[PDB]
RNA sequence: CGGCCGCAAGGUUAAAACUCAAAUGAAUUGACGGGGGCCCGCACAAGCGGUGGAGCAUGUGGUUUAAUUCGAUGCAACGCG
RNA sequence: CGCUUACCACUUUGUGAUUCAUGACUGGGGUGAAGUCGUAACAAGGUAACCGUAGGGGAACCUGCGGUUGGAUCACCUCC
RNA sequence: AGGAGGUAAAAUUCU
């Protein structure tokens, strides 16, 4: 209001926390596999869901999704991880970067491989 | 009567035991071991049954197992309840046959198990004790009526204290094994 | 949590993670009320005769079965196709 | 040069303050599932509701006291 | 006509 008050008080902006700390914003961590659970959605959706724990680089124990059809990874696995969420399964704000470290590409993909970590396969 | 109550005992007691010993072995182990692979259940028709039932379960290594599916079309079915049986495991399909590597074993987890572990042993010492409770409870109350001589009842008092000692020795034998395994 | 206030009950000051894709206001059309008004129909009342009890005819659930073919299931399925 | 004084870095002892971490166990909390008990609120929700406060009770809640409307209802009898 | 007085006991739930 009155711009007395505001030389008292001036105008302070909200901080914004982040949704994701892959510690300091780091486009994506290193960790290793806790554990890969797979468990089920939320209210509107079902399946059964690929993920596991991840024990990161920076000693975080966060959690992780593995997006695609079928991935060879276990307990012990190395992965990479980036940002990003899967607003169905509770508590998992990141993605497994298939086909980084011990992450594997999925099996037989063709379009949009690039995500999902498969290579151009020989023509 | 007291003869009677023995009886009794050692039965609840054993049943103590060896439903600790079945708890025990549905614990990612060391080593394999089909004994949890079993306790699985797949969707085959409709009607649930144990893996056991629609698969032979091998020891193809030390951390390996492998599932031979009698049935080729359930093959999927098999291999989606092992990862629904949330275990942690991996189930890598590969022709006619799912291999289910055993993990490597960390720090965290050996860990983590043993104390599982000691803490299912100490629930079940705890289960044989309270029939140690309801046996003397028994007795005790065949003091009054005197239908026993003061005699009579410690002596049987002591009866059941052998029976406890004695299930519970088991019961720590049992925890060893495994604690073998997870050390 | 900290502070300060109170004998106490407690007050005051006053967050964060986590979580949701809502939360909310007013007005709108309905539906509904153990809300109100007006008003209908054998709805009640007032009547006459019944069913519900009995034996039997017939249908259905059920049960049984080698099969008891399929259908119809509050009123508005059950002597219904 | 040596000596000796002042200042003084590190180091030590005692007792506090503070702050980061971390701890068996744990109140309360969110979410999820749509389980168990009743049915508290929404209509006058079937004892109007709610605010403050106080007591009680498996639970919603009940009861007291004051407040507030962010309250539904005004038809028939009997007499006047 | 305005006023008065009087007149419902309780009765749960349903993804
Ligand atoms: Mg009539
Ligand atoms: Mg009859
Ligand atoms: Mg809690
Ligand atoms: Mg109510
Ligand atoms: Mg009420
Ligand atoms: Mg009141
Ligand atoms: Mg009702
Ligand atoms: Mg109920």
């Amino acid at each position: 209001a009155t711009v007395n008050q505001l030389v008292r008080k001036p105008r302070a902006r909200k901080v914004a926390k982040s949704n994701v700390p892959a510690l300091e914003a780091c486009p994506q961590k290193r960790g290793v596999c806790t554990r890969v659970y797979t468990t089920t959605p939320k209210k509107p959706n079902s399946a059964l869901r690929k993920v596991c724990r991840v024990r990161l680089t920076n000693g975080f124990e966060v959690t992780s999704y593995i997006g695609g059809e079928g991935h060879n990874l276990q307990e012990h696995s190395v992965i990479l991880i980036r940002g990003g969420r899967v607003k169905d399964l509770p508590g998992v704000r990141y993605h497994t970067v298939r086909g980084a470290l011990d992450c594997s590409g999925v099996k037989d993909r063709k379009q949009a491989r690039s995500k999902y970590g498969v290579k151009r396969p020989k023509a | 009567g007291i003869s009677d109550i023995r009886k009794d005992a050692e039965v609840r007691m054993d049943k103590c035991v060896e439903a600790f010993k079945t708890q025990i072995s549905k614990i990612r182990t060391g080593r394999a071991s089909p004994s949890l692979l079993d306790g699985i259940v797949v969707e085959y028709y409709g009607t649930p049954t144990p893996l056991r039932q629609l698969a032979s379960v091998t020891v193809e290594d030390s951390r390996t197992l492998k599932i031979n599916v009698f049935d080729r079309s359930m093959s999927p079915a098999v291999e989606k309840a092992i990862m629904a049986s949330d275990l942690g495991l991996n189930p890598n399909s590969a022709g006619s046959d799912i291999r289910v590597p055993l993990p490597p074993l960390t720090e965290e987890r050996r860990k983590d198990l043993t104390k599982i572990v000691r803490g299912e042993a100490e629930q079940a010492r705890v289960a044989v004790r309270n029939v140690r409770r309801d046996a003397n409870d028994k007795v005790k109350a065949l003091l009054k009526d005197k239908e026993i001589s003061e005699d009579d009842d410690r002596r049987s008092q002591d009866d059941v204290q052998k029976l406890t000692d004695a299930a519970i020795k088991k019961i720590e034998a049992a925890l060893a094994d495994k604690e073998a395994e997870l050390m």
